[PDB]
C-alpha cells in the first residue's frame, strides 16, 4: 500500500545547485551534475564520494550513463556535450554543433547513439563511436526540455515549452506523433514508460500526465506537488510497488500510486527546490537533488 | 495563460526569436527600435524578452 | 546500563579523510574538518548540510567551537590556526607562529583564549579578542597531540608523542605536573573530565586510561579496541548513561561503561579507521568520522 | 504538513472593554492580556484559567509584553506612561515617563535589560529596565508609531508608522540603518532568525521582506485590515504558518511559502486585533474589540 | 554649529518631510538638544539652497 522511504545519505560536494542525478545501470554508482560546472560520482549504497569530473566551461544541466556504466554524457550551457570515460574521468570528445545551451541528453539502450536537446530548438542525434553528429531535427519552436529513447531505441520522445511532445523515428528522423493538450501548457519533462507504450509528461501547471501517445489519450493525471518554474525530472519506480516519483518546488519529493493517482509519501529534508530524482535499478532507493540553497544529493531507502 | 501565437503574427515571433538567439538581453533603446520595426508596443517587446529568458530552467 | 545507538544518517562530501567532528555547544550544528582543507557545517541531527568553509592551504587536523557557537578555530598543516565566523564563513584572523603543523586546538570555557599544540613540540595560548599569541610554552620533546582547558579554564592539559601528559597553569604558563604511564608509550589524545578532577588519556598501545592527575593514580582502564597508529579522539558521554566513547583502527566505534570498564556497544558501519567521535550536548546522539577509504560522517541515536 | 486543524478550546472572559493585546509567556505557562479597561490579566496558557488581575494604569492599555525570564511584564498606555510589572507580586516596579501622548507598542530586548516603546507622539524610546530611565529618544517617524520590535540578538530595532515607513535602527547608537519604502504601516516584526521582516499595511496586505536585500519575498492576502493595527505572527511550532487577525472577525492562517490560506478561525464577534502563538505547543490565542471583549484559545495537531 | 549626529538627523528628516509642523519642530529640537529657533531656521535655509527657478 505505501512505501516507507527514509533519509539515509546526504551528499554535499557541489558548491552550486545540483542539476541532475542518475544511477548507473549496473546500480553501483550515482552521477550528479551541477551549476558549478562539475560532475561528481558517488557510491550508490555507501554514499561514498568517488570522483570529480571537470572540463565544461559553464554550468551543466544534465548527465546520462551508457548501458555498460563505463561512459557518461553531459549537457552544458557552453553549447557542447561531452563524452567522459568514468574510470579515468577523462573527456573523450566534445560534441559541438548546438548554437545555444544544451539542456538534456541520453544514450539509447545500445549506447551507440546520444540524443540531445537544446535552447536552439533542435534535437540532435550523435554517433557515440565517432563523436560526429548524425542528424539535426528542427524539433520545436522553443527550448527542448527533455529527450528520451524508448526500450529498444527505435523511438525518441522530445518535449518543449512550445507545448508539444513529439515521438520521433530514430532511424529516419521523421515524426510519428505530435501530442498537444488544452491551453497549450509548456511541457517541462517527458520520458517513456519502461514498457514503452506510455509517456510521462510534466507541465508547468503543477501536473504530471501519463499518455498513450499512440491514441493521444491521457490515462492518468497526478497533482499535489508544485511545478510552475523549473524543469523537474520524474520517474517510474518499479523495484517495489509501482510508483510515480517527482521533485517539487516546495522542497519535497512526491511519490504517487501510479494506478490510483494518490500521493503515498512525501519526503521532507531538502532546503530548496528538488529539481531531480532517480530510482535505483534494483533496490528501493531514491536519489534526489536540490538547488542553490541546498546544493546536496540525498539517498532514501524503503522496504517496498 | 494562452500562447503568444494568439496575439502575435508568425513573422513577429520569428523576428523576436532571431534576436533572442543572438542576444537574450536587449538594451532599452534596442527594445524600442525593435518594437518600432515589428509594429509592436515597447511594453510587449520588453515583456516578451523577460518571459523568454525565464523559460527552460534547471536552477534560479 | 546498555546504550542502543543505531545509525540514522551518513554525511558524505569531503574528498579526503575526515579529521574531526565537533557538535556546537548550543546543540544545533555539527562541524567537520578534513585533509581536503575544508571545514563543513551540518545540522546537528537533521541530515542537512549548511555550508563549506575554505581558506587553509593544507589539510586541517582539528576544529573547535566557541562557547557561544558563533566562532570556530581550526588547526592546519599550513602551520596556522584560523578563526572563523561560522555564520558568514569568513576568516576573522590567521594565527601565525608555530614552526610546523598545528595539530590540535580548543577554546577555553570563557572563549577569550585558544590553546594550540603543534608538531613543533610547543603549545601556544592566543587571545581570541585580538588574535595575538599571548604565551609560547616549550611543552614537550615530541609533537603535541592534544590540548584542552579544564572547566574553569585555570588549567590546560597537553599530551605528546614523548609519552607525557602535562598540566599547565593558564595564567602563568608554569608546568604543574608531569604524568607518565609505565613505559613512556606515545600519548595520542587527552582531555579533562567534565568535573575537571580527572584526565582521560589515549596511548598507542590499544589503551585508554582515566587518571587522577593530582595523585598520579590510574582509576580506570578501557581496552578491546585497536589504537596503534593514529591519534583518535575520545569522549565522555554524559547525556544518558555515563560512557566512554572512542574510535578504533578496526573501523568500529567503541562504547564503554565508565565505571565498570566493560564494552557495552560497538558500532559497525564505517569502512576505515574511525579517527573522530563527538557526543551531542543534550541528546543521546553520537557523530563519527573516518579516514581515506570511508571519508564519511555517521550519526547515531540511542534511547539512553 | 498541508493544513492545520486549530479548534476552539477556551473562551476567556473578564475584560470590560476591548482587549488590545495577548502574549504567551516565553515559558509557555501564562498568557497576558491588555485592554482598554486599563487592566492587565493573567491566564493559564493551557487551560485558560484566570490567574490574576494587574492594575495601576490610569487609562487604556494598548500593548503588553513579557520579559525573557517570564518574570516581568511591560505595558504601554494612553496615560503616556509605560509600566514594568512583577508578575508574581502584581506590583508596579517602574513607571516609565517621557512620551508626550499615547504609548502604543512596547517590547523587551532578548537580554531584557532594555525596553523599546513607540508612541502617538511619533517617536521611539529606549529605556533601561533596571533604573526606569529613558536612555534614548529616536525621532523615528512623522506620524504615530504602530510597532516596535528587537531582533534575535537585540542589536536591531524595527519600527513602523502611519507615516508609511518601516525603519531599522542600530540599538547601540540610535542611528537609522535602513528604511523600506504610500499606505500606512500598521504592524512590523522580525522573523525568529532575524533575517526577515513581516509587515502589515492598511491595504489588506501582509508582506515578508528581506531587509538586507530590501526585496519583498512573500505577500499574503485574503483578510480585511484597513483601519486597525493588527499583530501578525510566525507560527513555528508545527507547520510553517503566518497568523493574523482580521477586521471581518476571523483569524487567518497562511502557509508561509505558498502564501495560500490554510485555515480561517471563526468565533469572534468583533475585529480580532491581536493574535499570539504558544512557544512550544500548537496553540493560538486571539483577542477582539468592544463588541466581543473575549480572548480565545485554539489548538491544532500540527 | 551642529554636531555630526545632529546634522545627520536634520537631513534625514528633511529628506522625508520638507515642511515640519510647529509642534514637530519643537519636538524634534528637544530630542536633538537644539533650540526650536535653530531647527526652524535650519529648515528655512535648507529649503533655499540649490534653486533652478524661484
Amino acid at each position: 500500500v505505501k512505501p516507507n522511504y527514509a533519509l539515509k545519505f546526504t551528499l554535499a560536494g557541489h558548491t552550486k545547485a545540483v542539476s541532475s542525478v542518475k544511477f548507473s545501470p549496473n546500480g553501483e554508482w550515482l552521477a550528479s551534475s551541477s551549476a558549478d560546472k562539475l560532475i561528481k560520482i558517488w557510491g550508490a549504497y555507501d554514499g561514498k564520494f568517488e570522483k570529480t569530473i571537470s572540463g565544461h566551461k559553464l554550468g551543466i544541466s544534465d548527465v546520462a550513463w551508457s548501458s555498460d556504466s563505463n561512459l557518461l554524457v553531459s549537457a552544458s550551457d557552453d553549447k557542447t556535450l561531452k563524452i567522459w570515460d568514468v574510470s579515468s574521468g577523462k573527456c573523450l570528445k566534445t560534441l559541438k554543433g548546438h548554437s545555444n545551451y544544451v539542456f538534456c541528453c541520453n544514450f539509447n539502450p545500445q549506447s551507440n547513439l546520444i540524443v540531445s536537446g537544446s535552447f536552439d530548438e533542435s534535437v540532435r542525434i550523435w554517433d557515440v563511436k565517432t563523436g560526429k553528429c548524425l542528424k539535426t531535427l528542427p524539433a520545436h519552436s522553443d527550448p527542448v526540455s527533455a529527450v528520451h529513447f524508448n526500450r529498444d531505441g527505435s523511438l525518441i520522445v522530445s518535449s518543449s515549452y512550445d507545448g508539444l511532445c513529439r515521438i520521433w523515428d530514430t532511424a529516419s528522423g521523421q515524426c510519428l506523433k505530435t501530442l498537444i493538450d488544452d491551453d497549450n501548457p509548456p511541457v517541462s519533462f517527458v520520458k517513456f514508460s519502461p514498457n514503452g507504450k506510455y509517456i510521462l509528461a510534466a507541465t508547468l501547471d503543477n501536473t504530471l500526465k501519463l499518455w498513450d501517445y499512440s491514441k493521444g489519450k491521457c490515462l492518468k493525471t497526478y497533482t499535489g506537488h508544485k511545478n510552475e518554474k523549473y524543469c523537474i525530472f520524474a520517474n517510474f519506480s518499479v523495484t517495489g510497488g509501482k510508483w510515480i516519483v517527482s521533485g517539487s518546488e516546495d522542497n519535497l519529493v512526491y511519490i504517487w500510486n501510479l494506478q490510483t493517482k494518490e500521493i503515498v509519501q512525501k519526503l521532507q529534508g531538502h532546503t530548496d527546490v528538488v529539481i531531480s530524482t532517480a530510482c535505483h535499478p534494483t533496490e528501493n532507493i531514491i536519489a534526489s537533488a536540490a538547488l542553490e540553497n541546498d546544493k546536496t544529493i540525498k539517498l532514501w531507502k524503503s522496504d517496498c | 495563460k494562452q500562447k503568444m501565437a494568439t496575439v502575435f503574427s508568425q513573422a513577429q515571433l520569428c523576428a523576436l526569436k532571431d534576436r533572442f538567439q543572438k542576444q537574450k538581453y536587449l538594451s532599452l533603446q534596442q527594445m524600442q527600435e525593435l518594437s518600432s520595426i515589428l509594429n509592436l508596443s515597447y511594453k510587449q517587446v520588453k515583456t516578451w524578452f523577460q518571459n523568454q529568458r525565464m523559460k527552460c530552467k534547471r536552477w534560479q
